[PDB]
């Protein structure tokens, strides 16, 4: 849904 | 200009969403129920598209049309906030997500160029029974809203949304649930993605992650090393004979959350029966032969946009994980090992349900992306992430 990656 | 935090969102106006039956961003909600009545006459005519575009319901059983949808999404669907990776939903995954029990062809709603018939827009609805606080409602789940990059910022997305709304109304359904990375009026809950490195070398190479706070690469690979086989006794892939008990385990487990799916046994079969490179489900069958726990995760690779030649980022997404006898911490440790064994580079999970009890302990790192949960035409109090018990695709 949302594409996240590590901060 | 889409907003990603509610501080940015609370400033701006929502020309389209202000017209819709959803609560305002400022609202604190204490009631429970519909915003507007069920409609007893529904617009029979499709909404008007910009000149040169037309509606087309996509028969995904036609492999050529499925490939067209795959291509639209592969080239124009969600990217990370740095435009380095784009989801790469496979055609077989799309069939899983878009043809669950109850699917309807008119709810695979495409937009095509009139002259060329090129597919340039899409949105979908699938039926779902949803439990929200003290109410169970037949709803739809809306997903895969996508407008071709060349067609962006022309207000085509509001037309897609009104048209799927109309098509769902015709079938007698007046509520929906959906998730999005952007803030709109008005999230019923906000979750955050976390990430557990499995192949740290590759993640650093493609700049999905970075060598942090000066540890070496050597030190990073040892930090993320996992056992080569799971530890829980009796763990095995879900089989056809497990469908009823998985249904039973999930139904009782979900009662403790405030937003959950209500699945039939046929829906449990669809969403959990293992399908290679789509959905993995493992059950724990104890020394008595009883299934007491299960874990599941789905497959979602991503294009590496700067080097689309260099394979793809293979990610596993935590789905539903039910524990009654195995500690959840041990169950998720086994999930990581199995994902590593199956060649995934990273294991993603949200902070919903009881996930916060294991994320830090199992060396997940916090992500830069939120996932907002929404209801359409249902005004209820918001809830914390740990009360969200719903995972969409
Ligand atoms: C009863 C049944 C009801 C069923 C319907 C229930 C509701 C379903 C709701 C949809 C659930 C989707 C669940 C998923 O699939 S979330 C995944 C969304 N897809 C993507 O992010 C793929 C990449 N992006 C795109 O393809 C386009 O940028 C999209 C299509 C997203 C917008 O196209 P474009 O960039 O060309 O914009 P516009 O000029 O046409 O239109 C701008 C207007 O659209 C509002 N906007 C922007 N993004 C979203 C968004 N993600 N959800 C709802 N609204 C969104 C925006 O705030 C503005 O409204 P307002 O600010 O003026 O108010
Ligand atoms: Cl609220």
């Amino acid at each position: 849904x949302s594409f996240s990656k590590p901060r | 200009g889409p907003a990603k935090t509610m501080e940015e969102a609370s400033k701006r106006s929502y020309q389209f969403w202000d017209t819709q039956p959803v609560p305002k961003l400022g609202e604190v909600v204490n009631t429970h129920g519909p915003v507007e009545p069920d409609k007893d006459n529904i617009r029979q005519e499709p909404y008007t598209l910009p000149q040169g575009f037309t509606w087309d319901a996509l028969d995904l059983g036609d492999r050529g049309v499925l490939k067209e949808l795959y291509t639209l999404l592969n080239e124009n669907y969600v990217e990370d906030d740095d435009n380095m990776f784009r989801f790469d939903y496979s055609p077989e995954f799309l069939l899983w997500a878009l043809r669950p029990p109850g699917w309807l062809p008119q709810w695979h709603c495409g937009v095509r160029v009139v002259s060329s018939r090129k597919l340039v827009g899409f949105i979908s609805a699938i039926p779902a029974n949803i439990h929200i606080y003290d109410t169970e409602k037949k709803m739809v789940e809306i997903n895969f809203l996508c407008v071709h990059k060349k067609l962006r910022s022309k207000r085509v997305a509001p037309v897609l949304i009104r048209e799927i709304t109309r098509r769902v109304h015709l079938e007698g359904i007046f509520q929906a649930v959906y998730t999005a990375g952007v803030v709109l009026p008005k999230p019923v809950g906000t979750c955050r993605y976390w990430h557990r490195s499995l192949n740290p070398r590759k993640l650093i190479e493609v700049k999905f992650s970075h060598l942090s706070r000066n540890m070496t690469m050597q030190r990073t690979m040892k930090l993320y090393r996992l056992p080569e086989t799971p530890k829980t006794a009796g763990l095995r892939p879900m089989e056809t004979k497990d469908i009823p008990v998985v249904h039973q385990l999930l139904t009782r487990y979900l009662k403790q959350f405030h937003l959950t799916p209500v699945m039939s046994q046929e829906e449990v079969e669809h969403w959990f029966y293992p399908q290679e490179n789509i959905i993995d489900t493992f059950v724990v069958e104890n020394a008595n032969g009883e299934v007491t726990d299960f874990l599941s995760f789905y497959t979602l690779p991503s294009t590496i946009m700067n080097h689309p030649t260099h394979k793809s980022l293979k990610a596993a997404y935590s789905f539903y994980n039910v524990h009654t006898q195995t500690p959840l911490l041990d169950l998720m440790s086994d999930a990581l090992v199995l994902a590593k064994m199956k060649g995934f580079d990273v294991f993603n999970a949200l902070d919903l349900m009881e996930n916060k009890t294991f994320l830090e302990k199992l060396k997940f790192g916090i992500g830069d992306g939120n996932l907002q949960y929404y209801l359409y035409n249902w005004k209820c109090p918001s809830m914390g992430a740990e009360k969200v018990g719903l995972v969409l695709q």
